[PDB]
């Protein structure tokens, strides 16, 4: 019905299995958790596990090809996006090198009750 | 289920009755309850007849 | 410095490390606490008992849950190198109990070690939410979990209302009195049941029900190990705090009032029957905080200016990995804060001693981790199998460490 | 049943308009009352759908209907509805559904909708 | 609180894990059932497995 997956995970020894083992190629990266590992291993085709080894051993930009479509498994490198992807996230370090700020402290419980609650 | 929560009934109420002065009277209580009376309460329980005569309330 | 040579100066990356939630753990013995101290004191500013943040105050936000109370010392310096310690005990702790949701109040008034009779529930509920309303008109839309003020002993008195033989209105209180809002003013007395008129003169509808529930009830609103809930309003210290004053409580734990960068909660007199409500109030307060404070914020396309720091020492009481229905408000609330507040500025520091015993729902989000020496092998293999990089060099040393 | 002011209700379809005051039990002939198999049981119930409805963090799932004008929202706009989520109404070639501030609790309902449709 | 434990058994292999885990001091005289003393190694510390094969031959 023109739908398939294609999975993101840092840790796929949670991700459920009736997901991850319908998949047919595969873009391995570096990883460094044994379970990860061997989960790995595991799914994987007989034609590639053994230069599966290589998995804790990916640099920076790097990583490993192996399904049906690539006629055999190689490692590729990926270039840079562009425009390039940044999450908004705040990083507490910098925000703590500053002297004490007051934040007037009076709106944000005005923005408890929404508008009478 | 329903002996467990009658023995726990009837052991708060005896430690209550015999003891007014604490006020948190719990099943864990070290107060002194006593099983002739708690055996007697089973026994009144399991030998009750309620009576349904129309006009006063069934007790 | 690092273990193996002692000249070299060991760094980490710190907007790494504190911004993102962590996990300390360990055994008896190994000076978890003494890592922890050290780690606190090397990001607040304390070296060799003295504060190097002297001319200027550091934005330092650290938010401590102490229930051993063994960590007072660890901040606490002599006056003349003014770094100040908001030290929340049980005494001085004020949390009032009208910002308190649903399933709070319920276990806190109505829970008790019997089966609840019919129709107590509810009444309670209607009470709290009349009483709710009548004392402010202001508010438009008033629920039973509205954070508004409400007196409890006005409630008492609405559920003291048991000995009612007026009507299955018919009041006996002067003559036919109508208005039932007086119930809150005063316990009212009524008549026997020898009597009747022109309506009916039968006991009430909850007449005879309630007898049980009001004894549990006013032993509760004079309890004195649960002062810090300003339970008994009859005092006037208890009812000076009302909906205007949710300032000045919040104010208390972030340290705004005396411009302190540490903010112990000494959870040391509050019971054990009560403290999973307390976790759980404070968490939800920081995280509603924190989450109104960055909506606010993208107005002006900025983010979070204050964030905060919450460590959670001996954690493995009120976020069990497996328990009973206790700890259930402050489990959800501990998730609260740590599946989200990354983006909403809140960084959490799980520090237990038996990490084999703490919930996985909040150990799972933790992205760096401080562990001591541990005795217990199946502690070790949790560790190691949590630990995002153990490649035969982090899974052997776990218990050799000194 | 039976209303406080007597009136016996034929249809219960008249809950759905308003809450409605019943009667109270008596154990007499002239006016015996007998509690219904359903009373008093949601409680609990009740009070957590009361606290999901007035949640106002929720809004995306437009459940305060009562006071809102979220009932604008026939079965008629299922056809804008659907096409919203795939971009068909801007013509957007990537359907991106980011999901930071959804509560924790509400996230897995709202993946599983999407999926589903 | 002012308690402590210095279990006692023939049987480690019997007694719950609960409490010889948390054992942090051993006193082990002869074992001679491979049950027990394979529990006994796979508790104690790492720097005594070594030397902990004496327990079969102590007398």
């Amino acid at each position: 019905y023109g739908l398939s997956l294609m999975v993101v995970s840092q840790r796929p020894s949670e991700v459920s299995d009736t997901i991850l083992s319908q998949c047919n190629n595969f873009i391995n990266l570096r990883l460094t958790n044994i379970n990860d590992q061997n989960y790995i291993k595991n799914l994987l085709p007989d034609n590639s596990r053994s230069i599966s080894e290589i998995l804790p051993t990916l640099g920076a930009g790097e990583c490993l090809v192996v399904g049906d479509s690539t006629p055999i498994p190689s490692i590729v490198k990926l270039e840079l996006p562009n425009p390039e992807p940044r999450s908004q996230s705040i990083k507490f370090h910098k925000k703590w090198s500053e002297s004490w700020r007051t934040p007037s402290f009076e709106e944000v419980i005005m923005r408890w009750r929404k508008e009478n609650g | 289920h329903n002996q467990v929560s009658q023995f726990k009934r009837a052991v708060v109420l005896n430690k209550e009755k015999y003891n007014p002065e604490f006020k948190k009277i719990t099943y864990d209580s070290p107060v002194y309850f006593n099983i002739n009376e708690v055996f007697n309460y089973i026994y009144n329980l399991n030998e009750e007849v309620i009576n349904k005569i129309e006009g006063e309330p069934s007790l | 410095n690092l273990a193996q040579n002692e000249e070299v100066s060991f760094t980490l990356d710190g907007d790494k490390f504190f911004s993102k939630h962590v996990a300390v753990v360990g055994s008896t013995g190994s000076g978890k606490s003494c890592a922890v101290a050290k780690i606190l004191q090397n990001v607040v500013g304390i070296n060799d008992a003295r504060n190097i943040n002297k001319s200027d105050k550091k934005n330092s936000h650290i938010i401590i849950f102490d229930i051993h109370s063994e960590y007072k010392s660890a901040f606490e310096i002599d006056k003349n190198e003014d770094f100040n310690l908001n030290y929340l005990d049980v005494e001085k702790l004020k949390l009032p109990y009208w910002l308190m949701n649903s399933e709070e109040l319920e276990t806190l008034f109505i829970e008790s070690n019997e089966q609840n009779s019919h129709n107590q529930v509810s009444q309670f509920k209607r009470a709290v939410v009349l009483n709710k309303e009548k004392y402010n008109p202001e508010f438009k839309k008033i629920t039973y979990d509205s954070p508004v003020y409400f007196n409890i002993n006005e409630v008492f008195n609405y559920i003291y209302n048991l000995n009612e033989e007026v009507i299955n209105p018919k009041l006996s209180n002067g003559e036919l009195v109508e208005n039932r809002q007086i119930y809150f003013n005063e316990k009212l007395e009524f008549t026997s049941s020898n009597t009747s008129k022109a309506t009916k003169a039968s006991n009430g509808p909850f007449n005879g029900e309630f007898n049980r529930f009001l004894s549990r009830f006013e032993t509760k609103l004079t309890d004195k190990r649960l002062e810090f809930l300003l339970l008994n309003q009859d005092v006037e210290e208890n009812s000076k705090y009302r909906t205007e004053h949710f300032e000045d409580i919040l104010k208390q734990f972030m340290g705004y009032l005396d411009r302190s960068n540490v903010s112990i909660i000494d959870l040391s007199g509050i019971p054990f029957e009560v403290l999973s409500i307390t976790i759980s109030l404070i968490s939800r307060l920081i995280f509603d905080f924190a989450f109104h404070y960055s909506k606010l914020q993208h107005q002006k396309d900025e983010l979070n200016d204050i964030p905060f720091m919450i460590v959670c020492e001996e954690a493995h009481n009120y976020i069990p990995r497996t328990g009973g229905i206790e700890f259930k408000a402050a489990k959800k609330s501990i998730e609260r804060i740590a599946k989200e507040g990354r983006k909403y500025g809140l960084s959490l520091m799980v520090v237990s001693q038996r990490p084999s015993e703490v919930s996985d729902t909040i150990l799972s989000q933790c992205n760096n981790f401080i562990n001591l020496r541990l005795t217990n092998i199946n502690d070790q293999n949790y560790i190691k199998n949590l630990l995002p990089d153990n490649s035969r060099s982090i899974s052997e040393i776990l218990p050799t460490l000194g």
